[PDB]
């Protein structure tokens, strides 16, 4: 069908809270060849975030049941495999349709951050060596997004903050470096506050919510 | 009260309790049903409250009331629901305990909710017959499917009202509608209660006001748990004083010093102590670590020691006095030589035995009777021998017999004194153990009663949450219904 | 795989909140041929209920959006329908080609006929024209048969009997368009439950009490 309607069905999907359908529509809209607008971009991460979120939660529930004293493992693996399917789909979509397929610094950072997040999820369920490879491909994506944000965006831009937030989660929960996670989260927060004045009602609500998430993490981490 | 008075002043951005109002509250000892009204300004709130006769104000109204009346003009549409952010914001203003989930406890202590809709413009017409205002409220709080930001915003305040308040009621508004609202309040609003079934009266409400307003003034969040504990500190301290007062009163009205025996005094102590502990138990609550009961125990022990000292002193005085009255005349007769004549030993021993008998027959000598007598008799031991060896009407063999008889009687007197001493120590030890067991007994009983009361409260919360879970499922919302099951599991870990 | 492990996976899936997987695990269990225990029957209904609960809520969003009448929106709603019907259909096959009557005790018999009434009811919601009528009939007959057995085999307080009565009344109001009949059933079902509760120990009091509440809430909302 037409890109215009694909976009329309995703909005409907999100309304009816049918994220799997929503992610599929967006995927069809992406393969249409044309770049996505800011609005479209968010539809894409919201759809896939919800789909993958359910699987990640399922996985965590199961793996904990497995560790806490045959079926558990077999089922955890099924969920895990299904989760890796989605991540490879998102990553493929990014590598051959979205990443640097545009010009804007915001669109570029957004896509590279998304690449970091999905490699990060793949890292949550991987084991020895395969994990090291995945972890390193996650970091290079975050770092490249970080380099672009620090040169192209003010310290309060919500995308830059979302990126810095998730990159700190990466340091703490994946790269096993609590030290680095805490300082980046703290450094991102301060430089954010120090500019909050006249942050324009534009991205106010978003950056404000991410700033709170940064704090929650700092508290939980310390 | 001839008329209303300001309870909490709001000046220059600061909320502060009115001392004059707190004073009035301290004088009202009867249980209170507290009804608070909130809503947009100029909506006829004060007018309606006379018929019955921002975020912090809203939160305080929730914390202090039995029934919370939210008043608005019009219908329950998007415009009206946007104003209910004040309810959603309660999760950021109120803390249930201090020891995204704390709000799961709100339904256990929040007031019943009543929505009064003024200048109502709908006929509520529906197929068959019209909706009642309560059905209209149910209709208005139904959720919308979807995960969009718009959907979440629509559902949030509705979910908060449905999940935070234990009961909901709606009234639309005219003279008869006001009459029906008042009748409902008068018949359904419950006495304000705190965790543990504690009924709030004037002094208790005064405490809550001070604690919550002080918290807000300190830049902290008002916490229900902290308020109950703060109240406990006050009432438990008073409970210890009341119990000690009761002990002193009972002991004073029943003790007669010196007591006939130590058992007499300890029996009275035990009985008075049991009554005192009961006074404390019924007047206290939330005595964490039993610190207050331990303080009471320490004070009763000191009181017991004082009575024992007074008792021993009263006995010593009485017995020493009797010694002077009974034996002094004999000592003087002996020193005067009344028994230094032929046959005087028999007369002396007979008199001495008669005097010892007299001493023993004197009433209520007390716990020092044997020690006082034996110490005296031993110190005057040489007197008997002096009279014996002097008497010539007694053969030497007879004197030898008497010396051995006197030695045996001295040993028996010593045994009476030694036993008196040992028995007293045993009785003191036994009383110590009995007192400890009495405290444990009443404490175990109170803790059992507290456990039952808490479980009862938790069962009510469980029932309310299961009810909502079912409504959500029946309504078709599994995502939210499943979230309820989560809160239910967490509640059950506490039971 | 072994029935016992299918049941275990359904329980793991439920904890993982993967109802679709759960439903498929219970379906395998049901196909083993052995009767379901009380706990197992509840696992089966929880599964599919959650699966269908999601499609329904989605269909109800897409419908209001469409406004029942006044492109894309139409096409997507129809797809959600097809799916809902698919789930309903496999549940009905499970009941008709396995669970119904292959059971002995009254309880289970009423439970499956109730379930059968419940899913025909979900099919009805999205049906129009004469299709809805035929569906309403088969839903009514299943519920009725369940009602006939509960009235004859169980007491007024049995939670399952109450549930059936509750759902049947909902059917009368929301689907059969017969409010009065829906109200009388609920009233009677509730009263008869009361004048018998004075002997109902917590050994099941909680259960009935929960459902009794839902009956009055509906009674209140229908008035």
């Amino acid at each position: 069908m037409e890109r215009a309607s694909l976009i329309q069905k995703a909005k409907l999907a999100e309304q009816a809270e049918r994220y799997e359908d929503m992610a599929a529509f967006m995927k069809g809209a992406v393969e249409k060849g044309e770049e996505l607008s800011c609005e479209e971009r968010n539809l894409l991460s919201v759809a896939y975030k919800n789909v993958v979120g359910g699987q990640r939660a399922a996985w965590r529930v199961l793996s904990s049941i497995e560790q806490k004293s045959p079926e558990v493992r077999e089922y955890r693996e099924k969920v895990e495999t299904e989760l890796q399917g989605v991540c490879d789909t998102v990553l493929g979509l990014l590598d051959s349709h979205l990443i640097k397929e545009a010009g804007d610094a915001e669109s570029r950072v957004f896509y590279l951050k998304m690449k970091g997040d999905y490699y990060r999820y793949l890292a949550e369920v991987a084991t020895g060596d395969d994990k090291k490879r995945i972890i390193d491909s996650a970091r290079s994506a975050y770092q490249e997004a970080m380099d672009i944000s620090k040169k192209e965006m003010p310290p309060t831009n919500p995308i830059r903050l979302g990126l810095a937030l998730n990159f700190s989660v990466f340091h703490y929960e994946i790269a096993n470096s609590p030290e680095e996670a805490i300082s980046l989260a703290k450094t991102t927060f301060d430089e954010a506050m120090a500019d909050l004045h006249t942050l324009s009602e534009d991205s106010y609500k978003d950056s404000t919510l991410i700033m709170q998430l940064l704090r929650d993490n700092l508290t939980l981490w310390t | 009260m001839t008329g209303p008075m300001c309870l909490i002043e709001n000046t220059n951005g600061r909320l502060m309790a009115n001392p004059e109002a707190l004073k009035i509250l301290s004088a009202i000892t009867q249980p209170m049903v507290v009804v608070a009204i909130v809503g947009l300004y100029r909506t006829g709130k004060s007018y309606l409250m006379n018929k019955l006769a921002d975020s912090w104000i809203f939160a305080l109204a929730v914390l202090l009331s039995s029934t919370f009346v939210y008043n608005s003009i019009g219908t329950i549409n998007q415009q009206a629901m946007d104003q209910l952010y004040y309810v959603t914001e309660l999760t950021h203003r109120i803390r249930s305990k201090s020891s995204v989930e704390d709000s799961a406890d709100f339904v256990s202590f929040f007031p019943d909710f009543v929505w009064t809709l003024r200048d109502f413009s709908l006929d509520l017409e529906a197929d068959g017959q019209p909706l009642t205002p309560d059905e209209y409220l149910t209709y208005s709080l139904k959720l919308k499917k979807g995960t969009s930001q718009k959907d979440e915003t629509f559902n949030l305040p509705r979910l908060c009202i449905r999940k935070f308040f234990p009961k909901k009621k709606c009234f639309v508004f005219f003279v008869q509608q006001v009459a029906d609202f008042c009748s409902y309040i008068f018949s359904n609003s419950k006495t304000k209660t705190l965790s543990g079934g504690i009924q709030v009266n004037g002094p208790r409400l005064e405490s809550l006001v001070l604690t919550y307003v002080n918290a807000i003034s300190s830049g902290d969040l008002p916490c229900m748990e902290n308020a109950v504990l703060a109240l406990a500190q006050i009432e438990n301290s008073a409970a210890v004083q009341k119990a000690i007062a009761h002990y002193e009163q009972q002991m004073g009205q029943k003790v007669q010093l010196p007591t006939e025996t130590l058992q007499e005094l300890l029996d009275l102590h035990r009985d008075s102590e049991r009554e005192a502990i009961e006074v404390f138990i019924r007047s206290s609550f939330k005595d964490v670590d039993h610190l207050f009961q331990k303080e009471l125990a320490a004070q009763l022990e000191k009181k017991r020691d004082d009575f024992c000292k007074q008792n021993q002193e009263a006995s010593s005085d009485r017995c020493s006095a009797l010694l002077q009255v009974i034996f002094s005349p004999l000592e003087e007769e002996v020193k005067a030589g009344i028994y230094s004549k032929p046959g005087g030993y028999r007369l002396f021993v007979q008199k001495l035995q008669d005097l010892k008998k007299k001493y023993y027959e004197e009433p209520r000598k007390g716990i020092q009777a044997e020690e006082i007598l034996q110490t005296y008799l031993k110190s005057k031991e040489s007197m008997t021998d002096a009279i014996l060896q002097t008497d010539q009407t007694l053969t030497e063999k007879e004197k030898e017999i008497e010396v051995e008889r006197v030695k045996a009687e001295s040993a028996q007197a010593s045994a009476k004194m030694l036993q008196e001493m040992q028995r007293k120590n045993e009785q003191m030890m036994e009383q110590k153990e009995r007192s400890y067991q009495e405290h444990l007994k009443q404490l175990t009983e109170k803790m059992e009663n507290d456990r039952v009361q808490l479980l009862k409260e938790q069962e009510r919360t469980l029932a309310l949450k299961l009810q909502e879970q079912e409504q959500l499922l029946k309504e078709g919302f599994q995502k939210e219904s499943r979230i309820m099951k989560n809160e239910i599991q967490d509640l059950q870990t506490k039971m």
